[PDB]
């Protein structure tokens, strides 16, 4: 669909580990260049830009119809810091309201690799905001998911509230590539 | 032809540009405005282009000026008069 | 510093206008970011065009906040394709005073611009000052012990034109700005302003140690010792020998103001000696 | 108005301008001057011009079209 | 439907200063750009912001439209909170008044293709002055409608004849190939206010007070100037008492005035005098001690 989307890629300090063959770093690399790669095919006017979830969120590249310019920013993404996804999203969904074209859909990706340290009340607020702008954050939770598997829960029911399943909470066990359930998880689809 | 079409191209961008009459610089007066005189002809208070050095615009100095407006366009070397270049260009026979 | 002045050009200010008056009339901002292009003489800048940006901040979090990047170099090459010779400067924002966030978005305008120079320009019509205040990053280095930190030292700032922008300025301040007062007025104006500029910024100063006194604020201990030497400099005027010298110097500027204001008198006794006789000579033909 | 007759009446001093050479002055608004093209004319002079500086052999920007004294 | 004569092109503060800077900076070069607006109706046109096209090589002259540079700027434009089409084009004559040329005549052909009421704006900033602005707007005549015998515009109105068209324009094609709209300019009180800071001295200068050495020798340079001029205004009295009424003037002209000169040190002097006093006067209270 005619959407514009935006990959939370995640760069903390335990993106280093090899949990995800052959670096959690790596691995989320292939990840991106296949759903960005599938965001192109869906539409050729879909948009797609790199926001940095480190220690202080960076935005890498805004919307663009490109592909080759996200991998080129990513080859350079090094693991520091810690995970911060309050602001991401925030920084995420400020560059979707300064999109390109208004007559895009709102769709956020978020590579979730380190464990996030806010209340329940705070994620919670954060997805009736979403909400109200029609926002859809697609999040897969990688890495933490025995910590994650909770504040993550409440984020997306907000979000898709009782109807419509507008965001997805695909969460993929430790294993050889998380690319390789990607494609099988509704996000690609 | 490839070349042919980028010769042929050549010469429409090429037919689209005009002359520039030729003076000397005899004194700037300000910083937009130079007294100049043409080679043959006479002297008139001239701007210049803002993207020119307007310091190798010394008095004396050889320029081009637009057929319109007079501004100078740029500066040249001195003019080698086409008797002197035959002079120098002048076969003695390999003696 | 890197910068002795900012000089900011009318159009500037212009654009600046109508970039928060477009984007100000979709939704309300609290302010509108853009980018300053301009050369560089000597040590004196010369910020001479710009263009907006996207851009976008949560007021809750200073953290949050998204500048589009791309778009500014993409626009660069636009602008740089028209006029080689403008190029980045700094960047500008309409928020009436500095925000926390201002140290972090110059740091993502500093890669474009080594010294990137901050200019605010305000809006709304203030009566005494200039619209515009240049500010360059710094790293004020603490003898309390404190960490060095990013801070942004002000750069004084003027507003100039260029002789075709100055042309249409005046056309467009042709009816308002009243040019029949003389040079003598003008300058007792300035004093006049002069007078209210020093005035306004005695009550800033006034303002801050008052809040200081009640706890509102810590004690800076910058402010106050520079608060000292302000007062230190305040000169006797009751001494004897400047006094004197005042007197003095008051009496050698009253001879030469007698002298021309004689001359004018007489002079200007000419000039009805003139008119009167043109006036009798035409009658006596007619 | 009067500044601003003033002020927009020297749009008749841009340039180009020809450069003439002073010869005589006929009457406060006329005067005689030589164009570098080599012929000389009878033409008018700005009110806003210094008459002190109209010495004889004097160099002196005329209008390009009218040749007056600018 | 034909176009009525009391048609009116708005050009705002913002747009009339970028082609003045650009059309300076690219003199002699007839250096065009796209004046971004809207026509509000049949009789006004609104251009509330310009951009600059860049010039694709050398030549003096007006080059073609750069499709790729229009799109992508207005594409851009459009994010920032200008979604303005193209109303027109601009370019600049560096001095030689403000007309269409057969080079001009072509372009403004392309754009009345696309849009019928597209205006063709010459700006003039060589023999453009303070408080005067040397522009015209232009829109092309049909040959085939005028050669018939009809005239290109109604004129229901006076406000399109208040303007006489000048000769250099006339001789190149006006009211011929091409008409005149009359171009009013948009300014509001914001951006009036904002262009009076253009050299507005600082606070800091009305108090300062000149350096007292130099102000005693320009005191003691020009006094000793008036005592040469007072004593040539001696003979210049005398002089003009036995001379005819011819010469009143004539024999002014090479020769310096000695009471023209006098005035000028004397109001010079006074207002230097003047002020120096008033702002030590002043800075003697406002700085005080005590
Ligand atoms: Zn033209």
């Amino acid at each position: 669909v005619l959407e514009s989307t935006m990959v939370c890629v995640d760069n903390s300090e335990y993106m280093r580990n090899g949990d995800f063959l052959p670096t959690r770093l790596q691995a989320q690399q292939d990840a991106v260049n296949i759903v960005c790669h599938s965001k192109t095919r869906s539409n050729p006017e879909n948009n797609v830009g790199l926001i940095t979830l480190a220690n202080d969120c960076e935005v890498l590249t805004t919307l663009t119809p490109d592909t080759g310019r996200i991998l080129s920013k990513l080859h350079t993404v090094q693991p520091k810091g810690k995970i911060t996804f309050c602001t991401g999203i925030r920084v995420a969904h400020l560059a979707l309201k300064h999109r390109q074209g208004k007559n895009h859909k709102m769709r956020i990706i978020a590579f979730v690799g380190s464990p996030v340290e806010d209340n329940e009340k705070d994620l919670v607020k954060l997805a009736k905001r979403l909400k109200k702008e029609k926002v859809n954050v697609d999040i897969i939770n990688f890495g933490e998911e025995e910590v994650n598997t909770e504040k993550l829960t409440a984020f997306v029911n907000t979000l898709n509230g009782k109807d419509g399943t507008g965001s997805h909470l695909v969460t993929v066990p430790p294993g050889p590539s998380l690319a390789d359930a990607l494609i099988s998880s509704p996000i690609l689809a | 032809l490839t070349k042919q079409y980028e010769k042929s191209e050549n010469d429409l961008k090429a037919l689209q540009s005009v002359g520039q009459i030729v003076g000397e610089v005899l004194k700037q007066l300000t910083e937009e405005k130079f007294i100049v005189k043409a080679t043959n002809g006479p002297r008139y208070v001239v701007g210049c282009r803002r993207q020119l050095d307007k310091s190798k615009l010394k008095p004396g100095t050889r320029v081009a000026l637009d057929m319109t407006t007079l501004t100078i366009m740029r500066y040249l070397p001195r003019e080698v008069d086409p008797l002197v270049y035959n002079m120098s260009h002048e076969d003695p026979g390999n003696v | 510093l890197a910068v002795q002045k900012v000089v900011v050009h009318p159009l500037v200010l212009l654009s600046v206008v109508d970039h928060f008056n477009r984007i100000g009339k979709v939704g309300n901002q609290k302010r509108v970011v853009g980018v300053l292009l301009g050369s560089w003489q000597k040590k004196v800048l010369d910020v001479s065009n710009s263009f907006a940006v996207p851009f976008d901040e949560d007021d809750k979090d200073d953290s949050v906040w998204f500048l589009d990047h791309d778009y500014l170099e993409n626009m660069y090459g636009m602008f740089k394709k028209v006029n080689a010779r403008e190029r980045i400067v700094g960047w500008y924002h309409t928020g009436p005073k500095l925000h926390k966030n201002d140290i972090a978005i110059n740091e993502l305008m500093k890669r474009y611009c080594p010294n990137s120079v901050l200019v605010i320009i305000d809006v709304k019509p203030k009566d005494l000052g200039l619209p515009t205040e240049a500010y360059i990053s710094v790293e004020e280095v603490h003898d309390d012990g404190t960490p060095t930190s990013k801070t942004f030292e002000h750069v004084t700032s003027e507003i100039g034109a260029e002789e075709a922008e100055e042309v249409g300025v005046e056309h467009l301040l042709r009816d308002i700005k009243d040019t029949t007062v003389g040079t003598l007025s003008q300058r007792i104006t300035n004093q006049v302003h002069g007078l209210k500029g020093l005035n306004s910024k005695l009550l800033d100063i006034r303002s801050y140690l008052e809040k200081v006194a009640t706890g509102k604020l810590p004690i800076n201990h910058q402010i106050i010792y520079q608060l000292q030497d302000v007062f230190n400099l305040l000169p006797d005027v009751s001494l004897q020998e400047f006094v004197k010298a005042f007197y003095l110097k008051t009496n050698d500027q009253m001879v030469v103001v007698y002298l021309a204001s004689l001359i004018r008198s007489v002079v200007a006794l000419h000039n009805l000696i003139n008119n009167k006789i043109a006036n009798r000579d035409a009658e006596k033909k007619e | 108005e009067f500044l601003h007759a003033q002020e927009e009446v020297k749009r008749i001093q841009s340039i180009p301008l020809v450069i003439g050479q002073f010869l005589e002055a006929v009457d406060q608004n006329t005067a005689i001057v030589g164009s570098t093209t080599g012929s000389n004319y009878y033409v008018r002079i700005l009110s806003t011009i210094d008459r002190e500086l109209l010495k004889p052999n004097a160099s002196v920007a005329l209008h390009k079209h009218s040749n007056a004294l600018v | 439907p034909a176009v009525d004569t009391a048609e009116q092109v708005y050009i705002s503060s913002l747009a009339l200063l970028k082609m003045l800077k650009h059309g300076r900076a690219g003199v002699p070069m007839e250096v065009m750009g796209l004046m971004l607006g809207e026509f509000v109706d049949d009789y006004t046109v609104r251009v509330i912001d310009v951009f600059a096209m860049p010039q694709s090589g050398t030549g003096v002259s007006v080059e073609a439209v750069d499709p790729v540079f229009q799109a992508k700027m207005l594409d851009m434009l459009k994010q920032t909170g200008r979604p303005e089409m193209v109303v027109g084009w601009y370019h600049s004559h560096p001095g030689f008044g403000c007309w269409l040329s057969g080079v001009d005549i072509n372009t403004q052909q392309s754009f009345e293709a696309l849009s019928e009421r597209a205006v063709a704006v010459v700006v003039d900033p060589i023999q453009s002055v303070k408080g005067k602005v040397v522009i015209d707007a232009f829109r092309l005549i049909n040959a085939n409608m005028m050669v018939l015998g009809h005239e290109p515009r109604q004129t229901t109105s006076n406000l399109g004849h208040l303007n006489k068209p000048s000769i250099q324009a006339l001789i190149h094609g006006l009211n011929r190939h091409y008409y005149s709209i009359t171009i009013n300019y948009r300014k509001n009180e914001l951006e009036q206010k904002m262009l009076l800071n253009l050299h507005k001295k600082s606070w800091m200068e009305g108090l300062t007070l000149q350096d007292y050495s130099e102000h005693c020798k320009h005191n003691e340079s020009v006094v000793k100037e008036m005592l040469e001029l007072a004593k040539n205004y001696n003979k210049a009295v005398e002089e003009e008492d036995k001379m005819t009424p011819e010469q009143l003037a004539i024999k002014n002209v090479g020769k310096q005035d000695p009471k023209r000169h006098l005035e000028e040190h004397v109001d010079v002097l006074m207002t230097s005098n003047i002020v120096q006093c008033l702002a030590a006067m002043l800075d003697t209270v406002v700085f005080k001690l005590i």
